[PDB]
């Protein structure tokens, strides 16, 4: 039970936590000698594994699968790579937390339920609020720049681990665009396709009003659109 | 940055100077101009 | 083209590294016939080769320079003469 429920969390699933697509992780419930004291702990701790597992399925089938170039972004592109990257690098304290507990109950394997709990409370609140934000993006088959307003949108909370932990994200997917965006005004020409950026003179480009970012200005945009075209013709 | 341009400048500045003294071999030695 | 491809991910210094290593050949030939008038190549596997002289065989990369170094090999083997 107590190492049994580590190794389950952490993404390999055993017979105690029969691993559902519809329950997630849940206890066997079936037990002539189970406790109801520890039943509602155990099952509000399995929401937090069946989020992990989510998450990396969904960052492993998503990254990498591809030597980077469909023509929809909901599945594919440079974004979304990038959206998988910054998820990865804001999981790290929970795999952190995972192996400070593993260490605790070597020293002493008679610790309470409500330990763990107690230190698994900050992520209980994390998991669910960053959940919707991946979830629509599959569900709409957010595409391009569309992307870079879902986070910022949600990036408004009143809650200070979830402000920071989506602007992680928001950061991680803006280090691509601006590794576009540094070589179209110094030159005209991209090396991304399929993923507009109100870029599709305007010699075979055209502008693009609803792509544009909602903090990004269009005077910004004109001007980016300016200084690419005037070096690609001298 | 990707490019092979870094590569190109020390080679097309030597394809020029190849065909000057290609041109001046022709001139001064063969007299095509005389031609 | 699997460089421009991918260059904003990790593995970025990865495909550097492998094409770096890789074009080496390709920049060692075309070191030779310009400066030298002597071609080289592996298996025939690069397409250029090689009186009155031009009666001589032919059969990314930057293709602005790679026909330009065509006859910029052949005049260095005439002047050799």
């Amino acid at each position: 039970m107590i190492h049994e429920l580590l190794l389950a969390l952490s993404g390999y699933p055993g017979s105690i936590f029969t691993w559902n697509k519809r329950s997630g992780l849940q206890v066997s419930q079936d037990f002539p000698f189970l406790h109801p004291s520890e039943t509602s702990v155990l099952n509000r701790l399995c929401r937090l594994g069946t989020d992990y597992i989510r998450f990396t399925e969904f960052i492993e089938q998503y990254t990498g699968h591809v030597q980077q170039q469909q023509g929809q972004g909901g599945l594919h592109g440079i974004y979304l790579r990038a959206f998988c990257t910054g998820l990865d690098s804001v999981l790290q304290p929970y795999r952190q937390a995972l192996l400070d507990l593993e260490q605790e109950f070597l020293g002493d394997p008679h610790l309470s339920i409500s330990h763990v709990n107690y230190f698994l409370d900050q992520f209980q609140l994390l998991f669910p609020s960053v959940m919707v934000v991946v979830e629509q993006i599959k569900s709409q088959k957010i595409h391009g720049c569309q992307i870079l307003e879902t986070v910022y949108k949600h990036s408004c909370g009143g809650l200070p681990p979830v402000r920071s932990a989506l602007e992680k994200i928001l950061a991680v997917c803006h280090g691509v665009m601006y590794k576009q965006l540094s070589a179209w005004m110094l030159h005209g020409l991209l090396l991304d396709q399929h993923e507009e950026f109100f870029i599709k003179s305007l010699k075979q480009f055209s502008l693009r009003v609803e792509i544009l970012p909602s903090y990004i200005p269009v005077r910004v945009a004109e001007k980016i659109l300016f200084v690419g075209e005037s070096v690609q013709m001298f | 940055v990707l490019m092979k341009r870094s590569i190109t400048a020390p080679l097309a500045a030597h394809i020029s100077l190849v065909n000057k003294a290609a041109v001046d071999y022709f001139f001064v030695e063969l007299h095509l101009e005389a031609h | 083209q699997e460089a421009l491809h991918n260059c904003s991910n990790e593995h970025y210094p990865v495909l550097l590294s492998l094409l770096k290593t890789s074009c080496e050949p390709y920049t060692r030939f075309i070191h030779d016939w310009v400066y030298s008038g002597v071609f080289r190549d592996a298996y025939g596997e690069f397409m250029i080769q090689v009186k009155l002289y031009w009666t001589h065989g032919y059969v990314v990369f930057l293709k602005h320079i790679a026909h330009d170094i065509y006859v910029c090999g052949k005049t260095i083997n005439l002047l050799k003469l």
